[PDB]
C-alpha cells in the first residue's frame, strides 16, 4: 500500500512546515523575553 | 487556681515588660503582691545580674560530701568499668577540687539551692509561696514574678529570670567543673584561675547594661582578631580594631591579651562560651529592630542584581552539566543557539567533557539541562520527626503570650490563649488526617499557590548564645515544614552529588578529601583559607537576587512551580517575635506590622530555611568571583559561615592575590545583595570554621566549655520528673560528645548534674547514704532503673549498640569495688516481669525486655492519645489498635526455628503493620517543646509527679526485693543477657547480643604483654610520640516505592540464598498484596566519631582478628568500627591524663567466650499469618558470573574517571565476598570495558600515564581485594598470561592487566569468543544483591600457596629469581638460604628492611613468621600489598606478631646486634654475593643453601625471563607494539616508559647476538627506533648503564633494534 | 521510499530535541522575574492552573 | 500491509492535530510576552 | 520497519504532550507579574 505511504509523507512534509513556524515564533519570544530582563 | 511556674527549665526569652508592667500602671493582683514586696532601693530588670555577684552564702550550708564521696566513687565504678586507672584519679580529684575550690562550691551549693526552690516551687498553683532563705537572699514568688532582696536592695523580676539565674549557677557549675576537669585532662595548666578573674572582671563591669552586653557578645570576634592580627603572615586585616575593648574595660583588655600571649586556642575555647554569664536578655526595643531590619536591607540595584543572578545561572548550568556528565557517562541533552559556540554541540556529538568549559562558563547561558528525575511527594520519615516545633495554623499564635500582658499593654484579652485550636504537635496534626495525604498537601506547593494559615513564621530567640541582641530561630505551619523536608531531600538526593563543590559537603569521603585539601594548603601556607563569615547571612538574600538556582531545579524534576515557591515564600510568611509577657497587637486575629514586635513580610526566611539552596547560591557567587580574576580554589559552604580555599598562582604575589580576590569579592558580592565591611567579612589563613568547629592553622578548638554549658529546653512531652530529668541530662551529653565534646569531660559533668538533680528532688534520708547513692546511679533505664549519663556506651561510640551487656557490667563492677551487698542492688533495681509477652516491645525494640518498670512514666500512651484525637483516614487508621496485629503477627514470627528479633523487626519493617505503629510512635513522642502533652491535662499529672516521688521514696526505702538478679550477675554477662531475654520473653533470642566491647577486648601495652600468652588483637601504632599538638594537627595517614523496592530486595535475599517457605512466601506476598502490588514478583531491585578521628591520622589499624572469627566464612557479631572507637578513645585518654602515646598499645581479646558466631541458618515460620492485608494504611544462569561481569565493568567505569582528573562507592563492600567471587569473568569484563569505549588520544595517555605509578582510589581498591591472591591464580586469563609479559611490579602487573585492550590486541583475540548478550543487561544494581550468592552457595577461594624456590640442600639451577627487575635480587635470596639453614619455625624481621625483601620470606613453605612489629600492622599491611599469592596472610603469626616488641629470636633488620640477622663465590644458584647476611653479628657461608624443583610460581621469579623463549619472542614483539603505539598518543612523554622498553631491549639483546653498548645513541622519532638515525626529526635518547629461529618471523622494527647502528 | 520518508522523520526529531531545549532556556528569564519582583508588602499570589505531578 | 499503513496515517494525524494546538499555545504565550515592557 | 517508526511518531507526539503542559506552567507567573509589579 505505497500511495497512503506518499499521501502520509506530504502529512510529514505539513509537520515540518508546522516545524519551522514554530521555530520561528519560538525566536520572537526568545528575542522579547530575552531584552526583559536587562531592565526590572 | 490557675497552674504557675511551668519551666523546670529555661526555654524562654527574656524581657522585664512584665516587670515595667508591674512597675508601672497596674492593678491585677499579683503585681499588687509583687509591688508590695520590694524594698526603697529596687534594681531593675535589666540589672538583676548585678544582685548574684554580691551574693555570698554561709559556707557548707549544704552538707553534700555525701554527694562529693558518691561521685568519686559513681565515677570509679565507671572508669573501671572501662578497666582504665590512670584516668580515674583526674577526674575524680578535678571533681573534688571543683567541691572544695570556695567560689567553685560557692556556685555549686548556690546551684543547688536554686534548683531546689525552682523544684519546690514548680507547678505550684498557690499564686504567693512563703520567703525562702537562699544564700544572704529572701526569695519570694508571686504568680511569675520573683522577688529577691539581699541585705536592703531588692530586684523585681520574671520567673524567667530567676530561671536564667538559676541556669547562670547551673551555666558556672557545668563551666568550672568542665574547667576543673579540663585543666586535670589537659597538658597546659588549669584556667580555672582565669575563669575566676573573668567572673570577677565581667561582674566589676560598671557600665550601661547595653554597651557592657556588646562588651560580653564580642568578646569571641575580638579574640578571633587579636588570633588574626598576631597570625596573618600572608594579609593583613583590621578585624580587631574595631570593637572597643581597650577603651570600654582595660581590665577586661589586659586579661583578653594575657590570654592571647598564652595560648590562643585556649582564648578561642574561653570565647566560645556563649551565656555561662547573666543572660543578656533579649533586648526587643533595640536589637529586635536591628534584626527586623536586617532582614528586611536593600543593598543592590534590581538589575546589577538580576544580571549577576543570570551569570550564577551560567554557572550552576556550567557545573550541573559537568556532574551530569562525570556521573551519568553520557552527556545531557544540549541546544542549538544561533550565537552558541559549536566547541559544545561537538562536545554534546562526541560524548565526552571539554577541559575548555571550566574556565568559560559563559556560552552555558545557551545551554540548559533536560528533565532527568521526577519529584518525591512523599518524604523520608525520620527526617521530620524531631529538633523542631511547630504552629499548627495561624490561629495558634495566641497560645504562647500572656493575657494579662496584652491587658496592660493594649487592654484586649489576646481572644482567649488558653484555646488548644488544634493539635499543636508536628506530627500529631501531620496524621490528623488534614495533612496526611503528602502529594496532595504539597499540591499547593506544587501549584505555587499557599495557604493563608501556612504564612507565619515566629521568630524566638534562644537561650545560651553569645549574641545579645537576639538571633531567633524559625519557627513556621506544618505544611511550609513538610514542603523544608521534602525540597532539601530532593536537593540531597540528586543535586548535591552531580555539583562538585557540594558533593563534597555531602558525601563524607569527599568531605574527607577537601577537608585534607583543607589542611595541607594551611600548613605548607601557600593557599590561603579566607572564613567569609557573613553577619547576616540568612537575612542578605532578596527578592530580586535570590538569584535562587530553583529554577533549573524546577525543570530537572519534571514539577512546575515548586522551587519557585522557595523563594518568594520568604516574602509570603508573616514573621512575629515570641516575647514572654510581651505580646504583638492583634489587628484581626494577626498580628499588626511595628518594626519592633512584628514584620509582616521580610525579604528572607530565616534560619536553617532553604538551607540547601542558599548554600549552592553562595557557591555561585564565589565560583564566579574567583573565576574572574582566574584562581584555583575550593569552597565549603556551612550556610551562615563559608570557607574558600584559594591557591597561589605564580603570576601574583600571596598578599596582591588575596588584595584583590577581597576586592573581587567586596565587588560581586555587593552585586550579590549582601554588602560588607572589612570588619564584617574578613580574610585569613590561619583560622576557618566549618560544621561549627573553630579550626586555627587546623587546630580544633574543643566545644566542651560550650556544648557542656548547653541547656536544651527539657521536660518534654510528659509529666515533670527525675526519671527524664537524668534521661535528658544523658540526651544533651550524647549530643554534646557525638558533636566534638570529650567523652571522657562530658561522662563526668553527667555524673554531678546526675548527683545534684538527685539531691534537689529526694528527701534527706535518701541522700545522706552513699550506697544507695551509688546504686540508685548505677542501675540504668534498660533494666528497671533510673537513665544515667555512665549507662550508654553511644557516647563512646555510634548510635547502635546493645546496652544491656554494659548494664550488667556496671552492676557486677558496682558490687564488686564498691562495698555493696547484691540484696541492696536487687532493693534498688525490684525486677518485675510481665505475666505474658508484649511481643510489640520486642519487634520495636530488640534490646528492650518485656519488664516494666514504674520509674518510666506511665502514661496510657497507646489508646490515650488515639482516645484523644478521636474525640478531637484518621478513623482508618484508628478505629483499629494496630498493636492487635501488631502482636498477632509478632506471634507468627515467635515460631520462627531460629528466634531473631532483628529479623522480627525487619518483617515487621517490611509491613504496614509497623507504619501504622510508626504514626503511633510519633503521636506519641512528637519531641514537640511543651505544648502538645506537657500542657495537656496537666492537674491530674503533678498528682502523678508526687506520687512518683513517693513511689521512688518507697522503693529506695523499703529493703524488700524483686526478683533475685544474683543468678544473671554472676558468670560471664553475654550469657546473662541472653538468659535474661529468654525468661522474660519466653524463648531464647539470637543475633541481638553486642557484647561489650571493653568486656570483649581489656586494652594493654606492648612492653607489658608476653606474645605467647596474649590473644587476638585489633590494635593501633603511632608515628610520632604524641601530645596536645598531636591532638589537634592532623597527621600522614588517611581518615510507599522503597517499601516495595526493600520488600523485593529481602524476598531476592530469601531467593538467591535458595531458601523457600510457603509460610513466608505467603507472608511476603501478602505484604506485597496490601501495598497495592498484584503480581508476587516484580524484576526490580575509617571516618569513626569525628571527635577522635585527628589523632586517628597518626595511627595506624587494620582488621588483624583473622586467626579466629575471619578464616570461618560465618559472619560474627564483631563492630569493628566499635573497636577502632575504643582504641582511638583509650589513646586520647591517656594523651590528656598527662601521659604521652610512644609506645604503641594493644586491644586484645579478655573473653573468649563473648564472641558469638550468627548462625548460617534460615527462618521458617511455623504459622500461617491471619492479616489478610490491610489496603488502607496506605492511601495509594547462576548468579554468581552475572555479579563478576557487572563486577568487572564497574570497576573499567570506576578506572575510566580516575584519569580524567572508588567511583561507584566500591570500598562499602567485605573484601571476603568478593574473595568469594569468582574472578576469572571480572578480568574479562574489565577488559571488554574499554574496548567498547574506545577512548581517544588524550585519555589514553593518563591511562598510561597515572597507573604504572602507584596512584589511583579505584586502583588501590584493586590493590585491596588482590592484598591474598588466590583470585589470581584460579583466574584463567592470568596463568597464560604469566609467560607471556613482563611483570615488574603489583602495580605493574595489574595496571598492565587493566590496559591490555589499549595495548596489545593479541590477547584480545583469546578472550573475544566469552562474550554473552545477556549478562550485557544486568544491571549493577543487582550485583550487590547476588554477591550474597557468593557468601552461603560460593565456596572459599583455596588460598593455594604458589611456591616460589623453597631453598633445600641442592638442585639444578632454574633460575632462582626474586625481585630481578629493580630490587637486588641476592639480598632477598641470602635471606631464603639463611632461613632456611637455620631451620627455623619461627623467624623475625624488623620494619627497616624493604617490604617487598620480607615478602619474599613468606612463601617459603612451613615458616610461620612472627615479625617483630612493636604494635605496628603497616609493615605487614605493606608486606601484605606486596604478594600476588596469597600465602602471606597464612603464615605470619598475626597475634604473636603484632604485639611483641622486643627481640625473642632471630630477628632481620637491626644494623648490628646479638641475635640479630642483618645485611669468588663459586656457587652454582648465584652468580656473585651482592649482599653478605651476617647471624648474631657473624659471618657464615651462603653458598651450602641451593635451589629445588618447584610448583607453579608466585611473582617473584618472573616467568618471562624463565627457560620459555617463544614468550619471550612475543614479549619483544609486544613492547615495540607498545611504543610504536604510546608515541603516537597525544600529550605523552614517553621517558619512563621508553626506559623500561629499552631494559625490556637489553634483555632481548644479550640474546639477539649482537653486542650491547653501555650507552646508546639511540635515535628516536616518528614510529622508527633505531641507534643510527634514519632522518633529521629524530631525537636522541640517552640510556646509560646497559640461534635465529627468533629472527624468523621478526617485524622491520625489531630488525632495526637487531643490528646495532 | 520508506527509508528516505524515515531520514525526514529523523529530521523532524532532531528539530524536536532543539524545540524541547528552546523553551527550557526560555523559561529561565521569566522564572528569575518571577523571583525578582516578589516585594511582598501584604503577599498575595494566585497562580493559574492546577499542575499534576 | 492493510492494518499497518492505516494506523500509521492514523499516528501521524494525531501529531499534526497537536502541533496546531501548541502553536496556538505559541501565540497566545507571544500576546501574553509582550505585555512586559508595558509593565517594565 | 513501520512499526519502528510507528512507534517513533507515537513519542514525538508524547514529547509535544509534555511540552504543552510545560509551556501552560510558563502561563501562570508572567500573570502573576503583572500584579507584582
Ligand atoms: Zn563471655
Ligand atoms: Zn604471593
Amino acid at each position: 500500500h505505497s500511495d497512503s505511504i506518499r499521501i502520509l509523507g506530504e502529512n510529514i512534509k505539513i509537520l515540518d512546515r508546522s516545524m519551522k513556524t514554530m521555530m520561528e515564533t519560538m525566536k520572537l519570544m526568545m528575542e522579547k523575553v530575552d531584552l526583559l530582563y536587562a531592565s526590572t | 487556681a490557675g497552674i504557675n511556674r511551668t519551666d523546670q527549665s529555661l526555654k524562654n526569652p527574656l524581657l522585664g515588660t512584665e516587670v515595667s508592667f508591674c512597675l508601672k500602671s497596674s492593678s491585677l493582683p499579683h503585681h499588687v503582691r509583687a509591688l508590695g514586696q520590694i524594698k526603697a532601693r529596687n534594681l531593675a530588670s535589666c540589672d538583676y545580674y548585678l544582685l548574684f555577684r554580691q551574693v555570698v552564702l554561709p559556707p557548707e550550708v549544704y552538707p553534700i560530701g555525701v554527694l562529693i564521696r558518691a561521685a568519686e566513687a559513681i565515677l570509679t565504678v565507671i572508669v573501671s568499668a572501662w578497666k582504665l586507672e590512670h584516668m580515674t584519679k583526674t577526674l575524680y580529684s578535678s571533681v573534688r577540687y571543683a567541691l572544695t575550690n570556695p567560689r567553685v562550691r560557692a556556685q555549686l551549693e548556690l546551684h543547688i539551692a536554686y534548683q531546689r526552690i525552682v523544684g519546690q516551687v514548680s507547678y505550684s498553683r498557690e499564686a504567693d509561696i512563703g520567703p525562702k532563705r537562699l544564700g544572704n537572699m529572701s526569695l519570694q514568688f508571686v504568680q511569675s514574678l520573683v522577688i529577691a532582696t539581699i541585705d536592703t536592695t531588692s530586684c523585681l523580676m520574671t520567673y524567667n529570670h530567676f530561671l536564667a539565674a538559676a541556669d547562670t549557677a547551673k551555666s558556672r557549675c557545668h563551666l568550672l567543673i568542665a574547667s576543673v576537669v579540663q585543666g586535670a585532662l589537659w597538658e597546659q595548666g588549669s584556667f580555672l584561675d582565669h575563669i575566676i578573674n573573668l567572673i570577677d572582671t565581667i561582674d566589676s563591669i560598671n557600665l550601661p547594661h547595653d554597651d557592657y552586653f556588646t562588651i560580653i557578645k564580642s568578646i569571641s570576634p575580638y579574640s578571633q582578631g587579636l588570633v588574626m592580627g598576631r597570625h596573618n603572615v600572608s594579609v593583613s586585616s583590621d578585624f580587631a580594631s574595631v570593637f572597643t575593648i581597650p577603651e570600654s574595660c582595660p581590665q577586661l583588655d589586659s586579661l583578653l591579651k594575657k590570654l592571647l600571649q598564652l595560648d590562643p586556642v585556649l582564648l578561642l575555647m574561653v570565647s566560645s562560651v556563649q551565656k555561662s554569664w547573666y543572660f543578656p536578655e533579649i533586648r526587643m526595643v533595640d536589637g529586635s529592630r536591628e534584626q527586623l531590619h536586617k532582614m528586611r536591607v536593600e543593598l543592590e540595584t534590581p538589575q546589577a542584581l538580576l544580571s549577576y543572578g543570570h551569570t550564577l545561572l551560567s554557572i550552576f548550568r556550567a557545573e550541573f552539566i559537568k556532574g551530569y556528565v562525570s556521573k551519568n557517562a553520557k552527556w545531557p541533552p544540549v541546544h542549538l543557539l544561533p550565537g552558541c559556540d559549536k566547541s559544545i554541540k561537538n562536545a554534546r556529538e562526541l560524548g565526552r567533557w571539554s577541559p575548555a568549559f571550566d574556565r568559560r562558563w559563559q556560552l552555558f547561558a545557551k545551554v540548559v539541562i533536560l528533565r532527568i528525575a521526577d519529584l518525591d511527594m512523599d518524604p523520608d520519615f525520620n527526617d521530620i520527626v524531631s529538633d523542631k516545633a511547630i504552629i499548627s495554623s495561624r490561629r495558634d499564635w495566641v497560645f504562647e503570650y500572656n493575657a494579662a500582658a496584652f491587658w496592660k499593654k493594649y487592654g484586649e484579652r489576646l481572644e482567649r490563649p488558653p484555646a488548644r485550636s488544634g493539635p499543636s504537635r508536628l506530627v500529631n496534626a501531620l496524621i490528623d488526617g488534614r495533612l496526611d495525604n503528602i502529594p496532595a498537601l504539597l499540591e499547593p506547593f506544587y501549584r505555587g499557590a499557599v495557604e493563608f494559615e501556612d504564612r507565619l513564621t515566629v521568630l524566638v530567640p534562644k537561650e545560651k548564645e553569645l549574641k545579645v541582641k537576639g538571633r531567633f530561630f524559625s519557627k513556621q505551619t506544618l505544611a511550609i515544614r513538610i514542603y523544608q523536608v521534602v525540597a532539601e531531600a530532593a536537593l540531597k538526593n540528586e543535586v548535591m552529588p552531580y555539583l562538585k563543590t557540594h558533593s563534597m559537603t555531602m558525601s563524607s569521603t569527599a568531605l574527607t578529601h577537601l577537608l585534607n585539601r583543607l589542611s595541607h594548603t594551611i600548613t605548607k601556607g601557600d593557599s590561603f583559607v579566607i572564613n567569609l563569615d557573613y553577619s547576616s547571612w540568612c537575612n542578605g538574600f532578596r527578592p530580586e537576587l535570590q538569584a535562587p538556582i530553583c529554577r533549573q531545579l524546577d525543570q530537572m524534576f519534571n514539577c512546575g512551580y515548586f522551587f519557585r515557591t522557595g523563594c518568594t515564600l520568604p516574602c509570603f510568611t508573616t514573621f512575629i517575635i515570641q516575647d514572654r509577657f510581651n505580646p504583638p497587637y492583634s489587628f484581626r486575629g494577626e498580628p499588626v506590622e511595628d518594626g519592633v514586635t512584628c514584620a509582616v513580610g521580610t525579604k528572607t526566611m530565616g534560619e536553617g530555611m532553604r538551607q540547601k539552596l542558599w548554600t549552592i547560591l553562595t557557591s555561585c557567587w564565589e565560583i564566579i568571583a574567583l573565576r574572574e580574576i582566574n584562581v584555583t580554589f575550593n569552597i565549603l559552604g556551612q550556610g551562615d559561615n563559608q570557607t574558600i580555599i584559594i591557591h597561589k598562582s605564580a603570576s601574583q604575589n600571596n598578599q596582591l592575590l588575596a588584595e584583590r580576590a577581597l576586592g573581587a569579592l567586596y565587588k560581586h558580592a555587593r552585586l550579590a545583595g549582601h554588602n560588607l565591611k572589612v570588619e564584617e567579612c574578613w580574610v585569613s589563613d590561619c583560622l576557618y570554621e566549618y560544621g561549627k568547629k573553630l579550626f586555627f592553622r587546623g587546630v580544633p578548638v574543643p566545644g566542651c566549655l560550650k556544648q557542656l554549658s548547653r541547656v536544651t529546653d527539657s521536660t518534654g512531652e510528659l509529666f515533670p520528673n527525675l526519671y527524664s530529668k537524668l534521661a535528658c541530662l544523658t540526651s544533651s551529653c550524647l549530643s554534646a560528645a557525638m558533636a566534638d565534646t570529650s567523652p571522657w569531660v562530658a561522662l563526668a559533668t553527667g555524673v554531678c548534674l546526675y548527683l545534684i538533680e538527685l539531691y534537689v528532688e529526694l528527701p534527706p534520708a535518701i541522700m545522706q547514704d552513699e550506697s544507695l547513692l551509688t546504686t540508685l546511679c548505677l542501675v540504668g533505664p534498660s533494666i528497671g532503673g533510673l537513665p544515667t549519663p555512665a549507662t550508654l556506651p553511644s557516647v563512646f561510640f555510634r548510635g547502635m549498640s546493645d546496652p544491656l551487656p554494659f548494664q550488667l557490667a556496671l552492676l557486677q563492677t558496682l558490687i564488686k569495688t564498691t562495698g555493696v551487698t547484691c540484696s541492696l542492688v536487687n532493693r534498688v533495681v525490684k525486677l518485675r516481669i510481665a505475666p505474658y509477652p508484649d511481643w510489640l516491645s520486642l519487634v520495636t525494640d530488640p534490646t528492650s525486655l518485656n519488664i516494666a518498670q514504674v520509674y518510666r512514666p506511665e502514661r496510657q500512651i497507646r489508646r490515650w492519645i488515639e482516645e484523644a484525637i478521636a474525640t478531637s483516614r484518621i478513623a482508618t487508621f484508628f478505629q483499629q489498635p494496630l498493636t492487635e496485629m501488631a502482636q498477632l503477627l509478632a506471634r507468627d514470627l515467635s515460631t520462627m526455628m531460629p528466634l531473631r528479633p532483628r529479623d522480627m523487626s525487619a518483617l515487621f519493617a517490611l509491613s504496614n503493620v509497623a507504619y501504622g505503629l510508626s504514626i503511633i510512635d510519633l503521636f506519641q513522642k512528637s519531641s514537640t517543646v511543651v505544648s502538645a502533652s506537657q500542657a495537656v491535662h496537666i492537674e491530674d499529672v503533678a498528682l502523678e509527679s508526687v506520687r512518683y516521688k513517693e513511689s521512688i521514696i518507697q522503693g529506695l526505702l523499703d529493703t524488700t526485693e524483686g526478683y533475685n538478679m544474683q543468678p544473671y550477675l554472676e558468670g560471664c554477662t553475654y550469657l546473662a543477657a541472653k538468659q535474661l531475654r529468654r525468661l522474660t520473653w519466653g524463648r531464647d533470642l539470637v543475633g541481638v547480643t553486642m557484647p561489650f566491647v571493653a568486656e570483649q577486648f581489656h586494652p594493654h601495652s606492648s612492653v607489658g604483654a608476653k606474645a605467647e600468652l596474649y590473644l587476638d588483637a585489633i590494635i593501633y601504632c603511632p608515628q610520632e610520640t604524641l601530645r596536645s599538638h598531636h591532638l589537634t594537627t592532623r597527621g600522614d595517614q588517611p581518615l510507599a516505592a522503597n517499601l516495595v523496592k526493600d520488600t523485593l530486595v529481602l524476598h531476592q535475599w530469601y531467593k538467591v540464598r535458595k531458601v523457600t517457605d510457603p509460610h513466608l512466601n505467603t507472608l511476603m506476598a501478602r505484604f506485597l498484596l496490601e501495598k497495592g502490588y498484584t503480581s508476587d514478583a516484580r524484576p526490580s531491585i575509617q571516618g569513626l566519631t569525628g571527635y577522635v578521628n585527628i589523632l586517628s591520622t597518626w595511627l595506624r589499624f587494620s582488621s588483624d582478628y583473622l586467626h579466629s572469627f575471619s578464616k570461618s566464612s560465618d559472619d560474627y557479631t564483631i563492630h569493628f568500627q566499635h573497636v577502632f572507637t575504643y582504641g582511638c578513645l583509650y589513646a586520647d585518654s591517656v594523651i590528656r591524663s598527662g601521659g604521652v602515646i610512644s609506645t604503641p598499645y594493644l586491644l586484645s581479646a579478655s573473653c573468649k567466650t563473648c564472641f558469638e558466631k550468627i548462625d548460617s541458618e534460615e527462618f521458617v515460620l511455623a504459622c500461617e499469618p491471619q492479616y489478610r492485608g490491610a489496603e488502607w494504611l496506605i492511601t495509594k544462569f547462576d548468579p554468581c558470573v552475572s555479579a563478576s561481569y557487572c563486577l568487572g565493568i564497574l570497576i573499567g567505569k570506576s578506572f575510566l574517571v580516575d584519569i580524567r582528573a572508588t567511583w561507584a562507592n566500591l570500598e562499602r563492600f567485605s573484601i571476603s565476598d568478593m574473595q568469594k567471587l569468582p574472578w576469572s569473568i571480572v578480568i574479562r569484563s574489565l577488559w571488554r570495558f574499554l574496548i567498547g569505549a574506545r577512548l581517544l588520544q588524550f585519555e589514553k595517555a593518563g591511562l598510561i600515564r597515572m597507573l604504572y605509578a602507584a596512584t589511583g582510589p579505584t586502583f588501590s581498591f584493586l590493590m585491596k581485594v588482590f592484598q591474598d591472591s588466590a583470585l589470581l591464580m584460579d583466574c584463567a586469563p592470568l596463568d597464560r598470561l604469566s609467560p607471556r609479559i613482563n611483570f615488574h611490579s603489583r602495580g605493574d602487573l595489574v595496571a598492565k592487566l587493566v590496559l591490555l585492550p589499549f595495548i596489545n590486541p593479541g590477547i584480545v583475540e583469546i578472550e573475544v569468543s566469552g562474550i554473552n548478550s545477556k549478562y550485557h543487561a544486568v544491571s549493577e544494581a543487582n550485583m550487590d544483591l547476588y554477591i550474597a550468592a557468593a557468601k552461603s552457595v560460593g565456596v572459599k577461594p583455596t588460598q593455594f600457596v604458589e611456591e616460589t624456590n623453597d631453598f633445600t640442600a641442592r638442585g639444578h639451577h632454574h633460575g632462582c629469581y626474586s625481585l630481578s627487575w629493580s630490587k637486588s635480587r641476592n639480598q632477598s635470596q641470602v635471606l631464603k638460604m639463611v632461613v632456611r639453614k637455620l631451620k627455623l619455625c619461627v623467624l623475625y624481621i624488623y620494619p627497616t628492611v624493604d617490604p617487598a625483601v620480607a615478602l619474599d620470606l613468606c612463601h617459603l613453605p612451613a615458616l610461620t613468621i612472627i615479625l617483630v612489629l612493636g604494635g605496628d600492622p603497616a609493615y605487614y599491611e605493606r608486606l601484605l600489598e606486596m604478594d600476588l599469592c596469597g600465602a602471606v596472610s597464612s603464615r605470619v603469626d598475626i597475634p604473636h606478631s603484632l604485639a611483641a616488641r622486643t627481640h625473642k629470636g632471630f630477628t632481620i633488620g637491626p644494623d648490628t646486634g646479638p641475635g640479630v640477622i642483618r645485611l669468588c663465590y663459586a656457587h652454582p644458584c648465584l652468580e656473585e654475593l651482592e649482599f653478605n647476611a651476617y647471624l648474631d653479628s657473624e659471618l657464615v657461608d651462603i653458598s651450602d643453601m641451593c635451589c629445588l624443583p618447584l610448583a607453579t610460581p608466585c611473582k617473584a621469579l618472573f616467568r618471562p625471563i624463565y627457560r620459555s623463549l617463544q614468550s619471550f619472542r612475543l614479549a619483544l614483539m609486544d613492547n615495540y607494539s607498545f611504543v610504536m603505539d604510546l608515541i603516537l598518543i597525544r600529550g605523552l612523554d614517553i621517558r619512563p616508559h621508553l626506559e623500561e622498553f629499552d631494559e625490556l631491549l637489553v634483555v632481548g639483546q644479550h640474546i639477539l647476538g649482537q653486542p650491547v653498548l653501555v650507552e646508546v645513541v639511540y635515535y628516536v622519532g616518528v614510529p622508527v627506533l633505531a641507534r643510527h638515525p634514519w632522518s633529521a626529526d629524530l631525537k636522541r635518547i640517552t640510556v646509560g648503564g646497559r640461534q635465529g629461529s627468533l629472527l624468523v618471523g621478526l617485524p622491520a622494527g625489531l630488525t632495526q633494534l637487531l643490528i646495532i647502528d
